């Protein structure tokens, strides 16, 4: 592969044409929960788009937040995610599903998942932060239990990696 | 003797001297010694301030403004960024375009406040043996001073821990030394405002300075019932930092804090003799003016009129005002009550002379803030509001 | 003296016989060392106290004291704790001199370093784990 | 009453308001901190300094115009700002900026000390460690600041904040003492900022290369770097209150074993290798074997009064310090040959170890001339130094075989076929992406933590691009336009341009394709 | 290139600092490094303001103190002596013996005047952008304080110009020191005045900074009639230079001075609602307990209790305070006219408030100076005097 | 009044109080020299460089701290 | 020009040369000169005064202007005047420079000195009496 120059390129101008066609709260938030469902965190479906779906989601993140303003009232920007759920009961929802986790594993991509769907402009930022506070407190509680105790053939192996090389 | 070497200077040593003199060509490699060139001057020229601020947190391009490129290099468990746009609500094509206009990097701020430092020690030593104490009314030195504006500090004292998650979260260099700068001053204002009660202590015998009875007004005292709810939650409710920095200097201690610094505590001084006060509150409304100074440079200069989201900036701007001064009315007409215990003066603490100081504080915190974002309010109508909570 | 030189122990071997002695197989965890390592930086107040004060008054105290001169800056070391009085600095200086000027040319504290009213301290005693 | 008072000349000392401090803060329900921890115990703890706003100003202020005056007025009437040898000069452009990102990167960990602190008294405490971190940034930047004024090579000095993103060397340096800090657990850098961080690695990092720099003529950093030490002691003071109350809870000891071995491994994965070869290859004289200074600073007496002491209260020693020490003994030579090589993505000017150079490594390193002499040496043939050879050693690297990876971890380079010290490849492939990795601590933390460690390196960015097109995009160019910052010498002529390097071909590969 | 030779620094050239390092001994050669080591330290130890400043003026034997000997190279036409016992009437047996307790030699007097210099500037930025001038009483601000407050600089102005024969006749360095500080302090006062009423001016449309009225109501108005004869004795009418510092600053401006500055306008802008005004006089009350203190030893140490000459000095220092005593008492009952002219305040301006304030000045000077060199004083007597120029 | 006011930032430069000392002198009888001289001319004459009290300390205090930076430190 | 120079005219002669024109009969009584001496110690302020200031726009309006090296200040000779206005060199800076922080290392004045406004001059003009 060759790629293109970093700060302008034509994925990211491809992109944010895209992004303009974007008319509606609820369009833009199909947009960006599939886009960071698709291309962001370890689970992501596709690496295409590696050194440029960062940019990319800034500008999915800008155009979400600005239909938020102009089309949600001013309560809707502080209590309700931008899915139509209350932003209370996302947190409430999400906390009991990391703390019901039976393993390291399960935990991570419960707090994987949320920050893929309710990463801001979709959850109101105070209440994701705190959130994601709540989710990355009980994270590493479980995987700082015993860090050393599985070898690093057995981690590989939980892991599910492919080991290529080992020298 | 020693067991290391001792290693010789090459400024100095004759033989490493002449060593370095060969080595170093006899032409600059490079004409241009500006330091970070490529800053954009916000003024007439680029400034040291900026030279030395601008610039220096590493952010990449998804973050606005920044230079670098790539993901962090390390995140936190479940992936939030080192920095990252979910800190907060704002938008902005470039979150590095904030000047402090008192172009305040470290070593002038704390230059500024050393002259603070050791002046106020020199006037305490000479105010002590000036004895200027004796002609204060008493009342107002042992009931209304040490007792309320002792439970003020803790006012101030909540405003400093505010910041610090926006000294951990925001997103650009001169907008992080604002907040600490802005920071360092509120815990001083809490310092300041128990030296003063430490100093009267040492001339007044029976004179109490302990914050026994100041954190019990301030927690239990139905007076600071809505300023103690409002700062508890502009420090722990929320960690949107641009809404900690606006709530906090622009709506709550512009309105409410500027009422009790300057019209309660630093005017009621000054019609009741005391000669001591107005010393302390002159550092405080400095602070003020300055930390205002930035702030309004970051929330109406670079947000509330960004190029591209300007209107985005002020839709949220418009519903933390309209939320926050609902708060500080209720946290001034709380405040109002202090009336009720102080000595009548006309034109000062009747009921004309508390309307005019709402007037003043609701006036000027319309054309320094209100008008700036488009936060349409009417003053008459927020004066009569506080009004409401004081005794005839 | 010796034990807390700069160049002391493994520091004096070169070459082969350093590394024979850096790779051996008892030198691969850390050893408690009850030494503290104060670093002054040199000014005209601080080579003041280094001679008149750590290795006079400190030095009979605490026979242990090494003072090494590192172009820039001078590295204390000895056992137990190292303490200088910035009162005591004052006076030989004879202009205000209190322990927060103290601290401006005290760098490095390798130590438990702490301030007992106008004495700084750096100790090898761990605190509120000790006593 | 209105006619007696006792006139005796009083004001009020800073421990006066400092013991009130405490009082200061009030019980609410909200009044915990907002960042992620796992360390929840009791920290209601006081400082050890007695610190307020007004003193605090009134110290730092008193340090600042020293500082300043020698270096305004005195240093700069004696013109010793082009009295440092050329080596030192264009090291000092990488040392002092990437400190400043660490000392930046501190302010932000530092406020989350603030935030997760309990005790006002340790809030108030890290406020004032908040703003040190501040002053060190700028003074950092007023090192390279003054050095754009007078030294005899601006460039690089001058515009090191975006000409670092170009080179591999600054991705690491972003997580050592920055991203290390505050991405994690905020109480936890009481463990990565302050026991591992600040009273460990700041000794050599800040004060042991004042020593380098006055003999390599440099006697502005020593005013600058010695001054930004007398606020550490203050620091990891902070640091140890909360370390004792975390060794006294047995329910938040659990994980101070396992946080103190990571951040150490962590921080000592790239300050150990890349400060060393600064250190050594980057000076002209030579106070004392990198390895030694290590051994002396980290070893001995950092391991041992800090580490060492509190062993007796369940801290044990790393389990990585025997990696480490090989680290100490090798690893800077090995990134001398990766930074060497690399020359053109940095942004200073390299010189090759002379003669003298060669003797005093292989004295000091016993088979450092069989290995990394002859390599040099070789490179030195091929006109490593010309301008008009068209050779960059990176392109004469793969051709034998020796393929530089980037750590998904740690960002270090390694060169498995040509490196002493610690490292093994290891190459996994993971939901389509392929990461290497070079360490079992490393390893440990990207299998455990995948989403923490997703930093993309200059291959994965730089992939099929040619060489002399990634430093113009980057701006890795003097005023001229073409004429490169870096240098693989320090002379002040035959300065290598765009096109010399454009003429050598290099086009950045995909090291993990073959596997 | 230059026509003259580029000198080559022996601090760095290889060449000229190898020369230099086989020229300096490997070995000092005498272990006395104490700067001046021979003086004796006033303290428990000999500090560097005493071994700057101690024994640098060239005195004789036949001056007290003394260390060198002959006559002067160069004496007036007539045969004054460049320095000599008739410079005053005081006599003592070491001139030298003076210390001023805050020990300012130059650098520490002008750093603590640089911070009040750059501070003020800061507040008064920021207090012009508080708006606090708001609630100043305008009868006060502009007929009182406007007009008298500016009227007062002359006092200040005057004994500022006192000091000219007293830093040029003075027999030792400490004491020169001692005035030339106090000299500048008393200038200062009279800037800062003006330096306060050009402030309310950018305020206040209408308010005439000019000090045309001030200069008018100091020359014609009676109320500072008994002030202005004073001072100009003080000033150009005595050259003992030991008795004009007396005077100056040990009598007038201890019993006026204090009076006008602090139980006046500093104090009543504390009860007419200025915020301002207690700024100033808080840098000029400072000013003086600072002079005090110098003045304090030079008198009543040294002087007053000298060894030999205790009482002999004792002698003259009653004669000048009898006299000087009568002028400021004089000086004082003009001045308590004033209090006809502002609003009347319970406990301040009526009979009773002003009693308490002479009491306050003539009780304190009487502890601080009187009762140190054996003066008697009765303070109700010279509080009665002062108040039969108060208007009922 | 008392609501409305002009809140721009202002201070006063030090040339704007010494444009008033000249102001500051008062005639009187006994307002000569004390010391013998032969020069009894006219010398109302102004001063090239506006100092004042506050200002003469800003910038000597200044000139020192970069001196004694340079010595006791550098 | 050469004029001005440190060692012009009498003072580039050595030895026998230099006595016979230092004793000479029409050099006993002074000669009057339209020059000026400024000193500038050296300084970062000064160094940047001179690089970009004096030998800039300096030298551009005063062709006439000297500046010899002396170690450890600047040796500044010119006919007529010599200005340095410290709002240009506080643009040059980058931080607050009034013409008071400005006489911060303007040292030797052989001339007329004074500020007008925020500008420092030394003028070889007899201020009142030209
Ligand atoms: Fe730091
Ligand atoms: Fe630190």
């Amino acid at each position: 592969a060759k790629r293109e120059p970093i700060h302008d390129n034509s994925i990211r101008t491809e992109w944010e044409a895209k992004i303009a066609k974007l008319t509606s709260v609820d369009q833009a938030t199909k947009f960006i929960q599939d886009f960071r469902l698709a291309y962001t965190s370890p689970f992501r479906k596709s690496y295409d788009i590696d050194v440029d779906y960062q940019y990319i989601e800034r500008k999915i993140e800008e155009k979400l937040s600005v239909l938020k303003t102009e089309k949600l009232p001013v309560a809707d920007l502080i209590t309700k995610a931008t899915t139509g759920e209350d932003a209370a009961a996302v947190e409430a929802t999400w906390i009991a599903k990391i703390k019901a986790a039976k393993s390291k594993y399960e935990a991570e991509r419960i707090h994987i998942e949320f920050r893929q769907l309710y990463k801001p402009p979709v959850l109101p930022v105070n209440v994701f932060l705190r959130t994601d506070a709540a989710l990355g407190t009980v994270l590493m509680e479980i995987r700082n239990t015993d860090y050393y105790g599985t070898p690093l053939e057995g981690l590989r192996k939980e892991r599910g990696v492919k080991v290529l090389h080992l020298q | 003797p020693q067991s290391s070497q001792v290693t010789k200077r090459g400024l100095t040593d004759p033989e490493r001297a002449a060593i370095i003199a060969a080595a170093v060509p006899d032409h600059a490699l490079d004409t241009q010694r500006k330091y970070h060139y490529f800053i954009q001057p916000r003024w007439k020229r680029l400034s040291e301030y900026e030279q030395l601020s601008c610039y220096a947190q590493p952010n990449p391009d998804w973050i606005a403004g920044g230079l670098d490129w790539g993901d962090w290099t390390q995140k936190f468990h479940g992936g939030r960024p080192s920095w990252g746009n979910e800190s907060t609500e704002l938008r902005t094509t470039d979150w590095y375009r904030h000047r402090d206009p008192a172009r305040r990097w470290h070593h002038p701020y704390v230059k500024d406040k050393s002259e603070e430092a050791r002046y106020t020690q020199r006037f305490l030593a000479a105010y002590s043996s000036e004895g200027s104490i004796r002609t204060i009314d008493p009342y107002w030195r042992d009931e209304i001073l040490n007792k309320y504006f002792g439970a003020l500090l803790y006012s101030e004292y909540g405003l400093f821990n505010a910041h610090s998650s926006v000294g951990r979260d925001c997103l650009s260099d001169t907008i992080r030394q604002t907040a600490v700068f802005a920071a360092l001053d509120k815990v001083d204002n809490a310092q300041m405002i128990q030296m003063e009660r430490l100093f009267i202590a040492k001339l007044v015998p029976g004179f109490d300075a302990s914050t026994d009875v100041p954190k019990k007004i301030w927690t239990t005292d139905p007076i600071y019932s809505g300023a103690r709810a409002t700062v508890q939650e502009i420090w722990q409710g929320v960690q949107d930092w641009n809404e900690i920095l606006w709530a906090g200097h622009a709506v709550y201690d512009a309105t409410f804090g500027q009422f009790a610094r300057r019209e309660f505590f630093q005017r009621l001084a000054t019609v009741y003799g005391d000669t001591l006060t107005p010393f302390f509150t002159a550092q405080s409304q400095t602070y003020f003016q300055t930390t205002r100074g930035a702030i309004d440079d970051l929330f109406v200069y670079c947000l509330a009129n960004d190029s591209e989201f300007g209107a985005h900036n002020r839709t949220f701007l418009n519903a933390w005002t309209e939320h926050y001064l609902a708060s500080s009315v209720a946290a001034l007409k709380d405040f109002v009550g202090l009336y009720a215990k102080v000595e009548k003066v006309a034109g000062a603490t009747d009921r004309a002379g508390v309307s005019e100081a709402l007037q003043r504080v609701f006036g000027d915190w319309k054309i320094d803030y209100a008008d700036k974002i488009g936060f349409r309010v009417d003053v008459d109508q927020k004066v009569d509001a506080v009004l409401a909570g004081y005794k005839n | 003296s010796a034990h807390n030189a700069y160049n002391a122990g493994i520091m004096q071997k070169t070459g082969k016989a350093f590394a024979d002695e850096f790779f051996a197989e008892e030198n691969q965890v850390v050893h408690e060392s009850n030494a503290v390592v104060l670093v002054l930086m040199k000014s005209d107040e601080i080579d003041a106290i280094i001679e008149d004060i750590v290795l006079k008054g400190g030095k009979a105290k605490n026979p242990s004291i090494v003072v090494e001169d590192k172009a820039g800056f001078w590295w204390i070391k000895a056992d137990g704790a190292i303490e200088i009085d910035a009162a005591e600095a004052g006076e030989l200086l004879g202009k205000p001199f209190s322990v927060y000027d103290l601290l401006i040319n005290v760098a490095s504290a390798v130590g438990r370093a702490y301030t007992l009213g106008t004495k700084f301290t750096i100790t090898s005693e761990l605190m509120g784990l000790d006593r | 009453d209105a006619l007696k008072v006792n006139r005796a000349p009083v004001g009020v000392e800073p421990q006066e308001v400092h013991k009130w401090l405490q009082s200061f803060n009030w019980d609410f329900k909200e009044n915990r901190t907002k960042y992620p921890t796992k360390y929840h115990m009791a920290n209601e703890t006081k400082e050890q300094f007695k610190v307020i706003a007004k003193e605090y100003a009134r110290m730092e202020a008193a340090k600042d115009e020293r500082q300043f005056g020698t270096l305004l007025d005195g240093l700069t009437r004696l013109g010793a700002g082009n009295k440092v040898h050329p080596r030192w000069g264009e090291t000092m452009k990488v040392i002092s900026n990437f400190l400043e990102v660490g000392e930046y990167n501190a302010i932000a960990a530092s406020a989350m000390l603030w935030d997760s602190a309990t005790a006002a008294e340790q809030k108030n405490g890290y406020l004032a460690q908040v703003l040190d971190e501040i002053r060190h940034t700028h003074q950092c930047a007023f090192i390279n600041h003054y050095y754009s004024k007078h030294y005899h090579d601006p460039a690089g000095h001058n515009d090191a904040r975006r000409t670092r993103a170009i080179g591999p060397l600054w991705k690491g340096m972003k997580r050592v003492f920055a991203d290390g800090f505050i991405s994690g657990d905020a109480v936890e850098c009481s463990v990565n900022l302050q026991l591992v961080g600040e009273a460990c690695f700041t000794n050599p990092l800040i004060v042991a290369v004042t020593e380098w720099a006055s003999a390599n003529g440099d006697e502005i950093t020593p005013t600058v770097f010695l001054s930004v030490e007398t606020d550490e002691l203050r620091h990891m003071a902070n640091g140890y209150q909360t370390v004792v109350s975390i060794a006294n809870d047995p329910a938040s000891a659990k994980f101070l074993n396992t946080d103190l071995n990571n951040a150490f491994w962590t921080q000592q994965k790239y300050f150990t290798p890349v400060l060393g070869y600064l250190f050594e290859y980057g000076s002209k004289f030579k106070v004392e074997p990198w390895v030694k200074t290590w051994n002396r600073w980290v070893y001995e007496d950092w391991g041992g009064i800090w580490i060492g002491r509190l062993g007796k209260y369940g801290v044990e020693s790393p389990a990585s310090l025997r990696d480490a020490k090989r680290d100490a003994y090798w690893a800077h030579h090995d990134l001398a040959l990766a930074a060497y090589a690399m020359w053109p993505l940095g942004f200073a000017r390299l010189a090759l170890p002379d003669e003298e150079d060669q003797a005093w490594f292989e004295a000091n390193y016993p088979g450092w001339a069989d290995h990394y002499g002859k390599i040099f040496n070789e490179w030195k043939k091929l006109g490593y130094e010309d301008p008009k050879s068209g050779f960059i050693p990176y392109q004469w690297l793969l051709a034998n075989g020796h393929d530089v990876y980037i750590d998904r971890v740690s960002q270090v380079p390694f060169i498995p076929s040509l490196a002493k010290g610690t490292g093994s490849l290891r190459v996994h492939e993971f939901n389509g992406k392929k990461h290497s990795l070079t360490d079992d601590w490393g390893e440990r933390q990207w299998l455990i933590e995948p989403e923490r460690y997703e930093c993309h390196n200059v291959f994965e960015q730089y992939e099929g691009r040619e060489l002399s097109e990634v430093i113009a995009e980057g701006h890795g160019v003097r005023s001229d336009g073409k004429t490169l910052i870096a240098q693989p010498h320090t002379r002040g002529d035959n300065l290598w341009t765009l096109e010399d390097i454009k003429r050598a071909g290099c086009v950045f590969p995909d090291p993990l394709a073959k596997f």
